[PDB]
């Protein structure tokens, strides 16, 4: 099934316009980065045996261009966690007074009992994502404490200053007044922020708790950084797994087929060897460069939320969850990054009858903003997404031209 | 009479250690849930051919089946390996013994060497001439059937008598109902615990479900 | 002949083995190889016997060296090797066939001879040894006929061979075939090679019955089953060893090894390196261990800076005051905790107008190949 | 270094090439890397054989050079359309994406031509100095809730004026630069001052 | 000539698979390309060899398809990924973006 039917009753002079609303906080999950492996030449396919290794210089440059293209993805690794996480130039930190208005933020914070700076949702999350042939693993440049030091600054420099410390100095404003700033940016006046301010940091905290019992309960939420986790581990499995191949030799183990026989036929033995584990080497490679490619693309995309969601109010239309954009905000993840999209959801609706204009000395007069509803008697004017009726009066509309031309305009008075 | 052989007949594919992994063996196995021929030794010793490989269960209360018998005529007119193990000694020999038309046991020679409650589970096959036996000792409570469960067994002698064997036989002590299973190449996902033990095991050509669990390996 | 700043992987350290130990089981039992060669009747090509070698020591030297071997040819195996690596068990099939026969006894052969009485297996590892017998078989003599590897078939298809001493083609020869087996299982036939003691957390070059190796050896927990002789790991390589003398299992750890990573500043700047050993502890190489590896030549500095040169786990290298290359945790930012409260608003009286420059590559130089010409130019 | 992206696209590029062109002289195995001096040494018969080699050897070379060489115009072509996007929405309008065209409120782009690439001048708003004030959600006139139609309401220490968000101009808070809305029981944090 | 970008997806996919069928036509040094014609004609110990070479051409030519496949298919997620950024931007809203 592709979802419930839904008939929307449309009509020429009918409008839906909500009469609350609901604040939602919605999760993305974004890889960042990928497990830096880096592999050897000659320990891998002639592991301590200069007869193999001198073989393997009848081959040239192949190898040494395979370590080549492995170092660039190692250094891509680290560029791309720069480039999401590095967004600010200043590590702020929240007062020691959490006077938000009502908004916690306790789950999403640091928690200075840990040995590591890292927020509840971080722990819950750290806590859900789960050789000796020439493969080694390289640390990441940016240890998990100081990614969650650059989450922190974030989130700190958003909650204290809004957009201003994204555009430039942070400038500090109350958390209410920033909230106001962000209902203005979604065509939503701020009295309507003013009058309900604790229903909205009611509805703000019980969204990031269900948001904590969704993190706790569900193991699959963390799909998108586990797959690419196993992707890595299983191709590393695969290329360990290909030195125990024959490839049309005797034997697979290089010693046994140097102990074994003289130098002219083990020259043909380890040739059969070395084209199979050079083979197995360049796919390993080619794979590598092609996820490699995939999770740079995720890890751009990942700076831009940052960047667009994090330090400024989007009004790109589902770029930042489902819903009308308020604020976002950054969690690190193991090789990746947690996105909180706090966005505003219209909740109850109620059927008015609507006009494009209306006739009031023979003059046609349109709204400011808002539209014209009436609740069967009287005409009011309202703002478009939420559902605050007010007298029709000359300052909240405007004049232009005559009632001759509107299609679909109404007799009323205009205060 | 026929029955099933529930998760029995399973091995050491090779005297490698193997600790914490699951290893895919290609391996002649009994099959999980087999029909193996049930034999009565109350109030039957035929002729039972060996194929490309023969398993072995034993369930025991007095020691009345002892010995085995394998060749392809067994009237002395060509090789054939004798086991019999009497009291606490193992007697193996290979030659052309005249046995009567109905061997049994009251209570040119090329090799020869001497050393219900009970399970002797036993492996027979033969590969290029080898003879290699697989055992294992394990005790019950029940006398109708095989038990319900898993253990593994362990090799214990490598004879290469090089013997063609078509055929095989068993030895009664007449003053003990004994199993005759068979063998296939057959892919088991073998479960090596930490401790290098078999806990476990998938028969890759029994069903789907198995199928999918040796193809993820898990 | 000029390097940038920066770090550069250029070698892989490899911690070399010290000695080299040799362990096989101490039997002195030698071989009955002259029981074989040397007997004074060899069987026919239809019923050829085939004789068991086991426990016992085997020195193919003398039979390499003895010069009254018309062929010795080997096929798995090296002639010369056959001292030092050992099988589990030796078969030799002796038996006299025709002269110009002595080629149809090959792998991956046939004829007359390498389809009906005798065949050998294409995956054949062994030596076969021939000589003529004119002065031993020839008459004439009549007791020699003929009628799956390793098959014995005891108008008919049966034709004896007659034998006379003025008959060179047609002359008898005598052949013994050794058969050998590489399954990995306890080896009972082992060449003429002194063992020696062993020793553990070393690296050395450990050789257990044939295998070969190199690693450090130490004490493992490992249960062995009493039929188990060897450990491995899902490389197919050994990880434990069961030792041949005593009953014993010895863990395989590979001798240390990881990459090495030179930090340096530009030869324009200064010639100084530091040297950074991947992954290894600082033990098997102004000695900075860091969890990227052992870092030499470079100054530990409680001060943290803006990251210059990435080593990794959050620690850089940069070339600073005289001057060195200094080891430091990377600082992330100056802190700056805002000045937030409930009432308090910050609003800029001024501004500057900024402009800045971002560059981003477009296109790429478009290279056609010729495929032939580059392959196979003009051939 | 200011040209460093430009600069790694070409250095991949000659460097590729290079590796290309230093695989000709590799043997693979045959007696000799030179096709003419296989050809003019041996038979037909072994000139095959060690031909073979070389092809096979010269083959894999090709193959691998052009995998990398389509990965990395894969790259290039995700910058190009990036770039692209840039023009469109940076210099062919003004963009309200945050960071997209530099740091700042952005203003306008101008785009300069570099080989094998583009270089765009951002021209970005960036506050300088900051005041501190006291600020207040709205204000209590005659029992009524006074909200800024634009800006903020700030107070120099006595006086409230009313101010545009990123610049400071305060005004006189009249009804003109206020609306209201519902009485002074419902906003937290509201104050006192008269609406002229 | 107005659907070419579809167009060109498809004539991409079916030159791939052509290519991919026509590859099994190629001796790649083998006295045949016919698996059944060399088992008919050699021993095994020959039919071996000429065996091995097929199936290094043969499996060349499946990695090279399989290759040619991850590039295109990475090419035509990052297109999907516009045209659902483009629905939900555009088609969901209305878009300042230039
Ligand atoms: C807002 O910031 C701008 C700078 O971004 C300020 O303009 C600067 O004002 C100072 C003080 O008048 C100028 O310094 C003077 O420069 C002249 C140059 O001839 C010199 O002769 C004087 O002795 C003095 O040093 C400065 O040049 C000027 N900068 C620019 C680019 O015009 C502006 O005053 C600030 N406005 C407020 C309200 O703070
Ligand atoms: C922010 O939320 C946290 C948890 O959701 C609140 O801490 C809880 O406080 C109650 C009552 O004091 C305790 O019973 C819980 O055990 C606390 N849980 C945790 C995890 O600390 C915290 O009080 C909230 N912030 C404010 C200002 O109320
Ligand atoms: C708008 O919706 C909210 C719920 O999101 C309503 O608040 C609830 O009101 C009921 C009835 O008074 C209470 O039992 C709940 O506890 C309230 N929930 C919260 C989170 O406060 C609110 O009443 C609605 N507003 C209107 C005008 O209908
Ligand atoms: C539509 O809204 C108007 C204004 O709220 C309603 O008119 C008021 O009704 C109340 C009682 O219902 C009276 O006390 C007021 O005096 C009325 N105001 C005026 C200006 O007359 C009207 O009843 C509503 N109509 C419907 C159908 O709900
Ligand atoms: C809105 O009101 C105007 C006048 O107040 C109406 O115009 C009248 O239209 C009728 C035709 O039905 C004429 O006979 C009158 O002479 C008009 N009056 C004037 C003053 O022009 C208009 O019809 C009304 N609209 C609706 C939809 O009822
Ligand atoms: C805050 O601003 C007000 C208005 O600009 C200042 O009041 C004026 O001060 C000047 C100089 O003292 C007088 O000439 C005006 O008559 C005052 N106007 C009014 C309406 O009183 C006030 O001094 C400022 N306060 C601070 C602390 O800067
Ligand atoms: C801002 O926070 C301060 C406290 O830091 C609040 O001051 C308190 O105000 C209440 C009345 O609302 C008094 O009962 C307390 O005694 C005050 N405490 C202190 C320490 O002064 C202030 O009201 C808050 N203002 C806003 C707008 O939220
Ligand atoms: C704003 O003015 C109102 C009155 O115009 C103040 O409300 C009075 O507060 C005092 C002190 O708490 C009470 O004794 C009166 O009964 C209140 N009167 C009314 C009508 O509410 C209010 O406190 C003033 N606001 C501030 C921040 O001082
Ligand atoms: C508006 O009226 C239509 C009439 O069919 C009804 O289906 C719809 O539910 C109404 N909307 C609301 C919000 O009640
Ligand atoms: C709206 O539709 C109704 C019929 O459903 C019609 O009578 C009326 O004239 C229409 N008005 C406009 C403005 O289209
Ligand atoms: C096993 O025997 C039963 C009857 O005893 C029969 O129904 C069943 O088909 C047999 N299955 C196999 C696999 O032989
Ligand atoms: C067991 O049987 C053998 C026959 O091979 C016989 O020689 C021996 O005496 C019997 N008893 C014991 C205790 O071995
Ligand atoms: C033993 O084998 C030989 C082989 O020629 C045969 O002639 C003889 O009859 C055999 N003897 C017995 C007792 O089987
Ligand atoms: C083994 O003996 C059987 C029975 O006579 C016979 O059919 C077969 O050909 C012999 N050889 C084998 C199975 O290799
Ligand atoms: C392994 O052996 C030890 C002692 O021998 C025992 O305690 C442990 O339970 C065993 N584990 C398994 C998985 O067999
Ligand atoms: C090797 O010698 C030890 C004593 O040094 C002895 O215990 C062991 O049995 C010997 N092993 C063999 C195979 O001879
Ligand atoms: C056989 O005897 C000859 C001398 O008669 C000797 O040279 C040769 O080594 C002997 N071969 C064996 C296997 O004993
Ligand atoms: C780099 O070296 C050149 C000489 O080759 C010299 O002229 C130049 O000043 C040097 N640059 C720096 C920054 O030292
Ligand atoms: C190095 O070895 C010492 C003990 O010799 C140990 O305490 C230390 O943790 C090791 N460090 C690393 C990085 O392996
Ligand atoms: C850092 O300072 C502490 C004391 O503040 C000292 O013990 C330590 O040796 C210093 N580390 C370095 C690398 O200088
Ligand atoms: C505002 O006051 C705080 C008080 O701690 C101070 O730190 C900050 O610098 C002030 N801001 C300005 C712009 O003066």
């Amino acid at each position: 099934s592709l979802g419930a039917e839904n008939s929307v009753a449309y009509s020429n002079n009918s409008i839906a316009i909500p009469t609350n609303f609901t604040i939602s906080v919605t999760t993305e999950i974004l890889p960042v980065s990928m497990t830096k492996t880096s592999v050897d030449c000659t320990m891998y396919i002639c592991g301590d045996s200069t007869e193999c290794s001198n073989l393997l210089l009848q081959y040239g440059s192949f190898c040494t261009q395979l370590n080549r293209a492995l170092t660039g993805i190692a250094v891509e690794q680290d560029k791309n966690t720069q480039e999401v996480f590095a967004q600010v130039k200043q590590i702020y930190k929240t007062p020691p007074i959490k006077d938000f208005g009502g908004f916690n933020f306790s789950q999403i914070l640091p928690d200075p009992s840990k040995p590591s700076k890292r927020s509840f949702i971080e722990d819950l999350l750290f806590n859900k994502v789960t050789k000796f042939n020439g493969l080694t693993v390289l640390p990441p440049l940016l240890t998990d404490e100081m990614i969650a030091q650059y989450t922190s600054a974030l989130l700190a420099g958003t909650i204290t200053s809004g957009w201003t410390f994204g555009a430039g100095a942070a400038l500090q404003i109350p958390f209410a007044m920033q909230m106001a700033y962000r209902f203005n940016g979604i065509g939503v006046t701020q009295n309507v922020l003013y009058e309900n301010q604790k229903l909205i940091a009611n509805q703000f905290n019980s969204a990031i708790g269900k948001i904590q019992d969704s993190l706790s309960s569900t193991a699959s939420a963390l799909g998108k950084l586990q797959d690419v986790v196993n992707q890595n581990a299983q191709a590393l499995n695969t290329l360990v797994k290909q030195l125990s191949s024959n490839f049309g030799a005797i034997s697979s183990v290089l010693n046994d087929i140097l102990s074994r026989l003289d130098p002219p036929e083990a020259e043909v033995q380890i040739d059969r060897l070395i084209t199979g584990r050079l083979q197995s080497l360049q796919t390993y490679v080619t794979q590598q460069l092609i996820r490699a490619a995939e999770i740079r693309a995720s890890a751009n995309l990942a700076a831009t939320k940052m960047s667009e969601c994090v330090l400024g109010q989007s009004k790109r239309v589902d770029f930042c969850g489902k819903g009308y954009h308020l604020m976002s905000f950054p969690q690190s993840a193991p090789h990746g990054v947690v996105f909180l999209h706090v966005t505003y959801v219209p909740a109850q609706e109620k059927n008015f009858t609507t006009a494009p204009a209306i006739c009031h000395d023979g003059k046609a007069h349109f709204p400011r903003e808002g539209v014209f509803v009436s609740n069967g008697t009287h005409w009011f004017v309202t703002q478009r997404n939420f559902y605050e009726p007010q007298i029709i009066t000359t300052d909240n509309t405007f004049v232009s031209g005559n009632c001759d031309v509107v299609i679909g305009i109404v007799n009323n008075t205009v205060y | 009479a026929y029955t099933n052989s529930f998760t029995r007949g399973v091995y050491y594919p090779d005297k490698v250690f193997r600790s914490s992994v699951l290893h895919s063996t290609q391996d002649l196995f009994l099959p999980f849930f087999s029909n193996v021929t049930w034999f009565h030794a109350i109030h039957d010793n035929p002729v039972l051919p060996f194929n490309d490989g023969v398993y072995f269960a034993s369930t025991e209360k007095s020691n009345i089946i002892r010995g085995w018998i394998f060749g392809t005529t067994l009237d002395s007119k060509t090789q054939s390996l004798l086991i019999v193990n009497n009291a606490t000694n193992v007697v193996i020999k290979v030659c052309e013994f005249q046995f009567c038309n109905d061997p049994f046991l009251g209570v040119n020679c090329t090799f020869e060497y001497v050393s219900f409650k009970n399970l002797r589970e036993f492996v027979f096959k033969n590969i290029d001439g080898y003879f290699k036996i697989y055992s294992k000792h394990t005790p019950i409570n029940l006398v109708r059937d095989l038990p319900q469960g898993f253990s593994a067994l362990e090799p214990l002698v490598d004879l290469p008598i090089g013997i063609n064997i078509t055929r095989f036989q068993t030895l009664l002590a007449l003053h003990a109902a004994y199993y005759v299973g068979y063998l296939q190449p057959r892919t088991f996902l073998l479960k090596y615990n930490e401790n290098g033990t078999i806990t476990d095991a998938v028969d890759c050509a029994l069903d789907p479900l198995s199928e999918t669990k040796c193809t993820l390996k898990s | 002949f000029t390097v940038e700043k920066g770090i550069y992987q250029t070698s892989n350290f490899r911690v070399q083995p010290t000695e080299s130990i040799v362990r096989f089981p101490n039997i002195t039992n030698l071989c009955p190889f002259g029981e074989v060669f040397n007997a004074t009747r060899f069987a026919s090509v239809y019923a050829w016997n085939r004789k068991r070698i086991s426990n016992c020591v085997a020195d193919y030297s003398v039979l390499y060296n003895s010069a009254s071997f018309s062929t010795f040819k080997c096929y798995g195996v090296s002639p010369t090797k056959l001292n030092d690596l050992c099988f589990t068990n030796v078969y030799a099939d002796s038996f006299v066939i025709r002269g110009d026969e002595v080629r149809q006894i090959a792998p991956g052969q046939t004829g007359k001879i390498a389809d009906y009485n005798y065949k050998l297996p294409d995956d054949f590892t062994g030596c076969v040894i021939a000589w003529n017998s004119n002065n031993l078989d020839s008459k004439g003599n009549y007791n020699y006929l003929y009628r799956k590897p390793f098959e014995r078939d005891i108008y008919f298809p049966l034709q004896s061979y007659g034998f006379q001493p003025t008959n060179v083609g047609y002359q008898p020869y005598r052949v013994v075939v050794l058969s050998f087996e590489l399954l990995h299982a306890p080896a009972t036939v082992c060449g003429p090679k002194k063992s020696t003691n062993l020793v553990k957390n070393k690296c050395v070059n450990f050789n257990f019955n044939g295998l070969t190796g190199t690693g450090v050896l130490t004490e493992s927990n490992k249960k062995f089953l009493p039929f188990q002789q060897f450990g491995r790991d899902i490389a197919d390589t050994t990880d434990a060893v069961r030792d041949p003398q005593t009953l014993e299992i010895l863990d395989i750890t590979p001798c240390s090894f990881g990459g090495v990573s030179v930090i340096t500043p530009g030869t324009n700047t200064s010639n100084q390196v530091a040297v950074l050993y991947q992954g290894v502890n600082c033990t098997e190489v102004n000695v900075f261990q860091t969890r990227a590896g052992c870092l030499i030549g470079a100054e530990h500095v409680n001060n943290s800076y803006e990251c210059d040169i990435p080593i990794g786990a959050g620690i850089c290298a940069s070339y600073q005051t005289s001057q060195s290359i200094i080891a430091y945790t990377m600082s992330l930012g100056a802190e700056n905790s805002v000045a937030y409260s409930n009432n308090s608003i910050a609003i800029p009286t001024n501004f500057t107008i900024s402009v800045t420059t971002e560059i981003l590559p477009v296109s790429m130089t478009k290279t056609s190949v010729d495929c032939t010409m580059y392959i196979c130019g003009d051939s």
